[PDB]
DNA sequence: TGTATGCAAATAAGG
DNA sequence: ACCTTATTTGCATAC
């Protein structure tokens, strides 16, 4: 199997990647 | 007002709710069409449930969606052009003639129109969104 | 038979 | 007007 291009127009910063940012930086501010 | 931590537990909630009731997505949308103007799509609800939405476009459609989940709790129940759908044949000619002219003026997308009985508007944003794409295909 | 998704029409907002 | 860039959406279709 290939890979292929993506064609086509995508949400830039979907909430679901926000959250998941936000949970990676409260586990390093949770730890300091 | 809304938060990502909001926005979140909606998503989930509502999901949990208009199963329930009975309700498919599509079946949501084409309720918010006959409450709100604008008629939407299950794959925006999908979107919306599935946080794969904007912040801003999340934020926008929460209230509407939450309006219509408390009312049909309740009691029980159960400006934007649409889609055209350019079939095989015509995309091919069009991308015919974006190789042979990339950036048709308005009279060759007139005459592009009459030739494949299309929509002049229609044709000039499919040429503004073909040449988009070119150039995220190749930077 | 619903739900997720690739690809892309429609829209918004500057020149 | 219509070019641009940048988002909002929705057919069609694979799951």
């Amino acid at each position: 199997e290939k890979p292929k291009v993506y064609q086509g127009v995508r949400v830039k910063i979907t909430v679901k990647e926000l959250l998941q940012q936000r949970r990676a930086h409260q586990a390093a501010s949770g730890g300091t | 007002p809304s938060d990502l931590e909001e926005l979140e537990k909606f998503a989930k909630t509502f999901k949990q709710r208009r199963i329930k009731l009975g309700f498919t997505q599509g079946d949501v949308g084409l309720a918010m069409g006959k409450l709100y103007g604008n008629d939407f799509s299950q794959t925006t609800i999908s979107r919306f449930e599935a946080l794969n939405l904007s912040f801003k476009n999340m934020c926008k459609l929460k209230p509407l969606l939450e309006k219509w989940l408390n009312d049909a709790e309740s009691s029980p129940s159960d400006k934007r052009k649409k889609r055209t759908s350019i079939e095989t044949n015509i995309r091919l000619t069009l991308e015919k003639r974006f190789q042979d002219n990339p950036k048709p003026s308005s009279e060759e997308i007139s005459m592009i129109a009459e030739q494949l009985s299309m929509e002049k508007e229609v044709v000039r944003v499919w040429f503004c969104n073909r040449r988009q794409k070119e150039k995220r295909i190749n930077c």
